[PDB]
Formats: structure tokens, C-alpha cells, sequence
């Protein structure tokens, strides 16, 4: 039963939570009890699904305090939490790929003209695949794997976490508009729990706990 | 069907540094001169030519000291002309034309070389803000909610712009001069590799893939 | 003065020279750096990443499809050559996208089997690797022989092989060719009335620390 | 060895960010390179005893090691 | 509508002698060769170009070593022509034509060269009688009091005047050399510091301004 | 004698290069310095003002 | 900067010179080299056959 | 002094220190508030803000 701040979230960690590349999140004039843990709206993971994707420092700019300080202070720096659930029975099967891309320049298919304020800055609600298999980025999704990855495999494996420290070529950046970050889970083969579709959902539930925060200006 | 025995070796040839560090012709501009114009301006990018931009786009940041090489050439229809290689950094005004006061100024660096000199060469340090290239951007340049602002531009990311001048451009014969640019990146050091892209391009302001088709990578059996 | 001579090649310019040219700005001082996460002194490196495989390459499979083999109601299942460059299975991988950036390549890999079916189904597969030259097993007597494993799903989620140290190279043109490595059902898929008959089987591949990377050419990708 | 060779002076080839070359011109010092020992196989053999492929057809040449292959050189 | 964030720098970037000492272009005078005159003359002062005037008016008193880089350029309607680059110090009679008998003096410093070899440079040491350059002076030349006397110009400040003469000036083709001259000044050392210039400029002999109005420097809200 | 190699960029003018160069007088000595008053080592210390 | 003098002889090819010229390949290390039978150093030891 | 120095500059990063000085008579006497709006935020139109 994980807890930080006053916000308590119960897990089922089975084994060593990885902090992506080895790196603890840390913070090194500016700087305090918004390091709680946000569940974002559980997400439908239907046998046709692509996959969904959450910019994290945008997936938190409207979340409680930690969205009020974002609105008020002008900078941040803030290691992130991530932990996802996908819950189902003993009798469902399929693979849930995670992987914490940095920096996922999000590329439309067939078009001329980038991606607007618009398909890139969905929020807390997340974003969607239109080619999972590509990942909206020229790349491969078989090339996933270099980036902070985990399986939650329905047998077995039934959560994933990840520990993101600052991924950034500066100390501090601004969360209103850039995405160091972006949280993917990819179903890499389809869910398959062949009750006769009395539920099809197997809903996904993410959480994200910024850790280490702190910002600049008043 | 082959002959190959491969004895075990060191990790020297498959170094970042040695990978991404060495000259590669990343602009081949040419001007015809007759009887104003026609001066070379270039944006400093790895991601005009499509190998090196590949093979850059395999890390998300990296920092280097870029090693300019400019090769000149021409093709009369040899004069030994004058060439002034200007380096102006981001934020200084380009020059309008050949006859501009920017060419003479007191701030921006330059070379002064000639056709027969050997190709110059300079070395500009790592020249951006931020404390590291980033090849990928999950932001904005502006703060305006408007298509007027691009999308996935750090402004911090600019190296700055390249301008070469034919100082002799009125001669009395008609020809074409070529600038070829050789980039070298020197003491790269990489972090966060990214996933190898694989299908190709449509322009460096932007990341689309058009499509090997987009359903399916390699050619199936 | 002290005397000097211009050796043949001199006022050239070699494309791969290393040496300290004059400085544009001579006292600046670049933006001091700081810890990145995430710092890579070699590809070889990368490599270590271990990466996702086309084994269902088929026509048939468009998309994310073609990165899992079905498995539901004793015949062959899946073969995967080991070349790197025979635009087969190891084409899309981290290991074939960085080699084919090198002519001379030798090393010994690891290939994960990841299993995606429930968990109260369960079965047995046999994975048998084929050494360079040998013919790809065709039947189960001849995986039964070769260097197999008898990978069981009810036991173990995942399986992992050691193929050992491998070579080739491209250098008239003929190509190359090394070891297979096969999987035969072992026995039927069984399911409960719950779970679905269907199950899929992802893989993944990785270089050990002996991987090298020797002659560096262009790409033919892009 | 292995990399395409330029299909005529305009080619992509020349244009590469993987070949070595050397730019130089008429009045300069004539242009040299050292090329390391480049060979897969250990030392050069100027006779070999065997066939480049494994097929018994005339399309396999006789005696040419393929790894003796020193590469080419190409000047425009 | 900006993205910095600035890590703290050292204090190299803002020296003195980074800041004027390095080189610029301060005359670009070109003289017509076609079927006696048309030699180069110029003097030595900051003056000629605004931006290194008012970066070296900053200062009151300045010392420095001046390295006088000179470029050839030829312009046919290329011949390799001997230049000579004469550095005549201050109380020395100046050329009074191409062919005058000053240019063979065994006591003024010179420079030959041609267009073809690297351009040429000289580094005349601080040369002044005053034992620093003053940039204004509340003064007179001279102690007369008429208007023949100039306000404001110190004679020790005078750094001597250089000659450029193309000695092989009659030549079978009609054509235009220009002459470029860079100034870098060398172990600078400044004192007395001069609030910043706002208003253009009128002459190098004068510091009277015209008129971003006399009245309002800055564009007014 | 002594071999020498002329690399890529000899022969070209850096507007920005920093070395000594001939002396126009070889034995001239300047007028010596002395303590002139508001000393400045940097525009730091200007902006200090 | 430092003088020097091109000698007479200069920008000439010797066709028996002796320099370490340009390496084409910078940190590329050849395939090492083991115990190949029959080595020999000299003619003088062919004639000895 | 700091725009006419910094326009030299591209990048330029500090903190500063500015003082206000009152050019009334010595009897007369009064109060101003004076806040400092860090960047992003919009700048204060009222006493409350």
C-alpha cells in the first residue's frame, strides 16, 4: 500500500521497481505537500484497441496543487512516479507494453503540415495511436525497447512501474508547453478473455506521483 | 554463399565519438554569375542530409564542437576569387544581400580564403543555450496558441547560420561557383538513445513518414 | 630560418583528418554541462538493449500483427535465420538497424520468448537452434536432436536461449548465410472453457557483451 | 568492401557521411591515404586453394578469397 | 513567446580585451587601374566605422598593440600584382604620388606581398607620445586662438598613417583593386569608462549629433 | 630537412586568430605606463555602476 | 607565428619516401595478427633453402 | 548602463537591484507599495493584487 504525502494508493509490487536508467529522481533560490499520487480516469482496453500515451508534466497541469503551482510558478523540476494497473481475471490474456518515451515527437501519417496545440496537448485525458506499430514517430514499435520499458504480461505480471528522473538538457524547464516525458501502454497482442464478451473492458488504471518538485517564481 | 571467419576484436571503431564525429558533405550549393544576388546563406542542421540526420536522430541529446569545412569549386563556361566565409550566431540580422553592411561588421567571425588555398575550415563550440542538442522536441517556441508557432522547434537548438561571400562575383567571365559544407561533430557525448527510424522523409521542420510500406517494415516472405 | 618541407599530401583534404583547427571564438566558454540521465559511451551499448522481432513477417500480418505468432488447435510454429541482413526477422531490431551501420560484424546473441496466453492455459514448445550450414529442421525427431529446450508455459512465463558467438559478412555479391533456430508444437494448447482458444507468442533479442562491430558503411535503409 | 559503388561521377555515393576521400587539386602535392590492414582473414593470401561460395556452378569463381578484397578507389 | 534557461557562465566572454580586441573592418577604399594617382592613404584612427567608434568610446584612455591585417582584391573589366604596405609614423612627409621617393626610404617599415599570398599583416606597438590613447579631449592642438586651431584633437594621439601602393600599377588589362583593412588592438588595458553614445554621428573630427529623437531616445509608449 | 604538412584552413585569414605577428619595430620600446585612475578589467564590472 | 622555410626539394614525391602520412581510418583497429607458420625475415634466409 | 552593455550580448542571465529616490520636500511624507511581478505571471492593475 504505496503512500506519498496524504494520498495512499494500494500495489501488488512483485519484484524490483526500475528507475529509468538507473537514475533516482532528485532536485539540484527556488525549492510543498503536492508530491501526492494523481489516478488518472480509468482507460477501456477493448480486443481492438491501438494504444494511449499521457505527456505527463501536460497530464498534471490541471491535477489539484501540483496543477496550481504549474499555473502560478513560471518554471518546474519534477522526477515522475508511474505506475499502471490493468486489471482482470485469472482467465483474460494479452501483454501491455510501457514504455516512458523521452521527448515523443508525435507525427502525423500522410500530411505535410506538424501536429497542432490540439492532438499534442490532450491533458489528462491521454492521447491514442493512429499507428501503433510505428508510434507516431517514424520509429518502430519492435525499436521500443531502448526507451525505460515494462510488461504487464495478464499472467504473471498483472502492474508495471517506472521511476523517471529529470530528462532534460537544461536543470529546469516549463511544463506549460514542453513534454520531457511521454507514458505510453501499447497492447502488443490483443486482449483475449473469451467469457462470451460479458465485459470486454479490462480497464486500464495509471497513477503518477511527481517526486523531488520544485519550481521558480511566485 | 560466403567466407567468414571474424576474429574478436576491441570496441574502438564502435565508439559514439568515432560514429557520429567525422565530415560529412551536408550542403552542396551552387550560383551561376553573368552579366546583386546568388550569395550563399545556410542554416546550421544535421538534418538536411537524410544518413546523418538518421544517424544523429539515434540519440535524443547530444553535445559537440562543430568542425565547418567549406570547399569551394568552379565551372567556368582558374580565376583565383576571394571567398569570405561569415559565421553569424542566432539573433543577428542575415545579410540582405551580397553588398550588405553585415559583411562588414565587427562582431560576427569570418575567413577570408581563395580557390587554389586549401578548403577553410572553422571550429564553433557548443554554441547552444541549453546545455545539450536535443534532435526531438515534445514542446513549443512560443507560449501563442496559434499554427503561427511551429511545432517540436527548441529555439535554443539553432547553431546559428553560415554565409559565404564571392568577393570577386563581378569577373569578367561567366561561370557557376559550388560551396560544398563538411560538418564534423567533435567530443560528442550522447545520452537517451532513441529508436531507429525507418521510413523516410518529407521535411526538417517536421517528422512525418509517408512510406517497405507504413503497415509493414520489412519485405514480407 | 629553421627549415620545413611540404611531404607529398600536403594541401589536401582528407575527409577523416583529426586535428585542432583554429577557434572561431577563442576565450568563449560553452554552457557547462550537467548530468543527463542516461549517458552511452558506445553502441555496442545499445546493442545490450534487448528489442521486439518480426517472427510473423506473412503477407497476411499488417501493423503490431506481425510482431506476434499464433498458437492455438504437433506442426512447426515459427523459423528465424540468424543473418542480420537477409531482411528477415532481425532486420527491424536494435541489433540488425545498428550492424547493417557495419560491414564486419561477430558475437553471440540471447533470444527471449515471451508467452501471452492466460494464465490457466498451459503447453509445451521445443526450440531447437540449427548451428551455420546444417538444413532447417522440418520435423519434431529432428529438433529432438539439436541443441533444444522444452519451453513449458505452465511454469515458465518467458524462456530465454544463448545462441553462441555468430559471423558474417557482405563484401560479385553472394551473400551470406548462418544457423536457423525453429519451434515445434510439442503438444496441443490446452485451454479452459474461460480463456481463448487463440494465444500469441512475442520474441525479443539482445547482444551479449562479446557482440563487436568492426567496418563502418552507410546504410541502405534511407 | 560491401558498400555500393558510385554508378557515375553525379552519384549519391560521392555524397556520403561513411567513405573516406580526400579533396586536392592539379598544382597541389600529389594525395596519398594509409589504408590499415583491411582484410576479414588475418593476412592476405595471394593463392587460395578453394571457391568464394558454396556452389558446385562455374557462377563460383576458383582461387579468390572474398575477404582478399581490399575495397576499391573511385576519384571524380 | 521565448524559451531560456541560462546556467551561469564565467566571466571570460566580458573582458575588455575580448570585447575591443579582436579584428574588424575599418576601410574598404578601391582605386580604378586603366589607360600617376589613385595610390592608398589612410589614418590610423577608431573613428572611420560607428560601431568600433562607439565601442572604443565606452572608454576614456586605452592602450593597446595594433595588428593592421591588409586583403587584397582584384577586379578585372587573376595577374598576380606586388603590393607594398607602407606604415609611415607620425612627422613624416606622406606619398605625395605612386611614384614618389618616400615609398624608397630607409627608415619607414614596409610590407611586400601579392594577391595570391596570404594577406598581409603588421603590429605597430602602442605609438603614441601620451602614454594612453584618449578618445575625447577637452583641449587644443595648438595655443592660437583662431579657428585654424582644431577643438578636441590631441596630436599625440595620431597613430601614423599607412601607404598601399600596387607597384606593378601599369599593366596590359583596366581593372579595380580594393583594399581591406582590419584593426585588432592586443593587450588592451581601459580606463575611465564614458557613458554610452545614443545619437548618430556627423565626422571623425567633431562629436556633434543630429538626431529615436534629441529630445526621446527611446520610442515612446 | 624537416618534414611539414600544410593541413586544411592554411592559407586562410580567421578574422578571429590570435598570434604574434611580425614586428613592424623590432627593438621599440613603447612609452612606459603608469597609474591611471578607474582601472577596468571587465563590462562586469561596468554594469556594477 | 614560428618561422619556417620551404627547403628546395619541397613539394616534390620522392617515390622511395618514408613518412607516417594521414591515417584514412583514425581509431579503426585491424584484425589481430597470431602464430602463422614459417615466418621469415629476409631474402637471405629464402637462399639458405 | 545594463541595456546599452547587454544589447552587445545575445545571451545574458542576473539579478539586479533597482533603488528609487524621492525628489519631494523634506515636510512632505506619503506611502507608495511597490511589488515585483515574477515572469509569466500578468502585471498588477490593482492594490489587492
Amino acid at each position: 500500500q504505496l503512500k506519498l504525502g496524504n494520498s495512499s494508493i494500494v500495489t501488488q509490487e512483485a519484484a524490483n521497481i526500475c528507475c529509468a536508467y538507473g537514475e533516482w529522481p532528485t532536485y539540484l533560490k527556488p525549492t510543498t505537500s503536492t508530491d501526492r499520487f494523481y489516478t488518472l480516469k480509468s482507460k477501456k482496453w477493448e480486443s481492438n484497441s491501438t494504444g494511449w500515451w499521457w505527456k505527463l508534466p501536460d497530464a498534471l497541469n490541471q491535477i489539484g496543487m501540483f496543477g496550481q503551482n504549474v499555473q502560478y510558478h513560471y518554471l518546474y523540476r519534477s522526477g515522475f512516479l508511474c505506475h499502471v494497473q490493468c486489471n482482470a481475471t485469472k482467465f483474460h490474456q494479452g501483454t501491455l507494453l510501457i514504455v516512458a518515451i523521452p521527448e515523443h515527437q508525435i507525427g502525423k501519417k500522410g500530411t505535410g503540415t506538424s501536429a497542432s496545440f490540439a492532438e499534442v496537448m490532450k491533458g489528462a485525458e491521454g492521447g491514442v495511436f493512429e499507428q501503433p506499430y510505428l508510434l507516431d514517430d517514424g520509429t518502430s514499435l519492435a525499436c521500443a525497447l531502448v526507451y525505460p520499458h515494462q510488461w504487464i504480461n495478464l499472467r504473471t505480471n498483472n502492474s508495471a512501474t517506472i521511476v523517471l528522473p529529470w530528462m532534460n538538457s537544461a536543470p529546469m524547464d516549463f511544463a506549460l508547453r514542453h513534454n520531457n516525458w511521454t507514458l505510453a501502454v501499447i497492447p502488443v497482442c490483443p486482449l483475449a478473455g473469451g467469457t462470451g464478451n460479458t465485459n470486454t473492458y479490462v480497464p486500464i488504471t495509471i497513477s503518477i506521483a511527481p517526486m523531488c518538485a520544485e519550481y521558480n517564481g511566485l | 554463399q560466403t567466407r567468414t571467419v571474424i576474429n574478436m576484436h576491441g570496441t574502438a571503431e564502435c565508439l559514439v565519438e568515432n560514429f557520429l564525429g567525422r565530415s560529412a558533405l551536408v550542403c552542396m550549393r551552387s550560383f551561376e554569375y553573368k552579366n546583386q544576388k546568388n550569395f550563399f546563406i545556410w542554416t546550421l542542421n544535421t538534418r538536411e542530409l537524410v544518413q546523418i540526420r538518421r544517424k544523429m536522430e539515434l540519440f535524443t541529446y547530444l553535445r559537440f564542437d562543430t568542425e565547418i569545412t567549406i570547399v569551394p569549386t568552379l565551372r567556368l563556361f582558374l580565376p583565383n576569387l576571394t571567398l569570405q566565409a561569415m559565421y553569424v550566431p542566432t539573433g543577428a540580422r542575415k545579410p540582405s544581400s551580397q553588398d550588405s553592411f553585415e559583411w562588414q561588421s565587427a562582431c560576427n567571425p569570418s575567413v577570408f580564403f581563395k580557390i587554389n588555398d586549401p578548403p577553410a575550415r572553422l571550429t564553433i563550440p557548443f554554441m547552444s543555450i541549453n546545455s545539450a542538442y536535443a534532435n526531438f522536441y515534445d514542446g513549443f517556441a512560443g507560449f501563442e496558441k496559434k499554427a503561427t508557432v511551429l511545432y517540436g522547434i527548441n529555439p535554443a537548438n539553432t547553431m546559428g547560420n553560415l554565409c559565404l561571400r564571392v568577393v570577386n562575383s563581378y569577373q569578367p567571365v561567366q561561370y557557376t561557383l559550388t560551396v560544398r559544407v563538411y560538418m564534423k561533430p567533435k567530443h560528442i557525448k550522447a545520452w537517451a538513445p532513441r529508436a531507429p527510424r525507418t521510413m523516410p522523409y518529407t521535411n526538417i521542420l517536421n517528422n512525418n513518414y509517408a512510406g517497405n510500406a507504413p503497415t509493414a517494415i520489412v519485405s514480407h516472405r | 630560418g629553421v627549415p620545413t618541407c611540404l611531404l607529398p599530401g600536403s594541401n589536401q583534404f582528407l575527409t577523416t583528418d583529426d586535428h585542432s583547427s583554429a577557434p572561431a571564438f577563442p576565450d568563449f566558454s560553452p554552457t557547462p554541462e550537467m548530468h543527463i540521465p542516461g549517458q552511452v559511451h558506445s553502441m555496442l551499448e545499445i546493442v545490450q538493449i534487448e528489442s521486439m522481432m518480426e517472427i510473423n513477417n506473412v503477407n497476411d500480418a499488417s501493423g503490431v500483427e506481425r510482431l506476434r505468432v499464433q498458437i492455438s488447435a504437433d506442426q512447426l510454429l515459427f523459423n528465424i535465420p540468424l543473418d542480420i541482413q537477409l531482411e528477415g526477422p532481425l532486420r527491424n531490431t536494435l541489433l540488425g538497424n545498428i550492424s547493417r551501420y557495419y560491414t564486419h560484424w561477430s558475437g553471440s546473441l540471447e533470444m527471449t520468448f515471451m508467452f501471452c496466453g492466460s494464465f490457466m492455459t498451459t503447453g509445451k514448445l521445443i526450440i531447437c537452434y540449427t548451428p551455420p550450414g546444417g538444413s532447417s529442421p522440418t520435423d519434431r525427431m529432428q529438433a529432438m536432436l539439436a541443441t533444444h529446450v522444452v519451453w513449458d508455459f505452465g511454469l515458465q512465463s518467458s524462456i530465454t536461449i544463448i545462441i553462441p558467438w555468430i559471423s558474417g559478412s557482405h563484401y560479385k555479391a553472394i551473400n551470406a548465410n548462418v544457423g536457423y533456430v525453429t519451434c515445434f508444437m510439442q503438444t496441443n494448447l490446452v485451454a479452459p472453457v474461460g480463456a481463448a482458444d487463440q494465444c500469441y507468442i512475442v520474441g525479443m533479442v539482445a547482444a551479449k557483451k562479446d557482440f563487436n562491430l568492426r567496418l563502418m558503411r552507410d546504410s541502405p535503409d534511407i
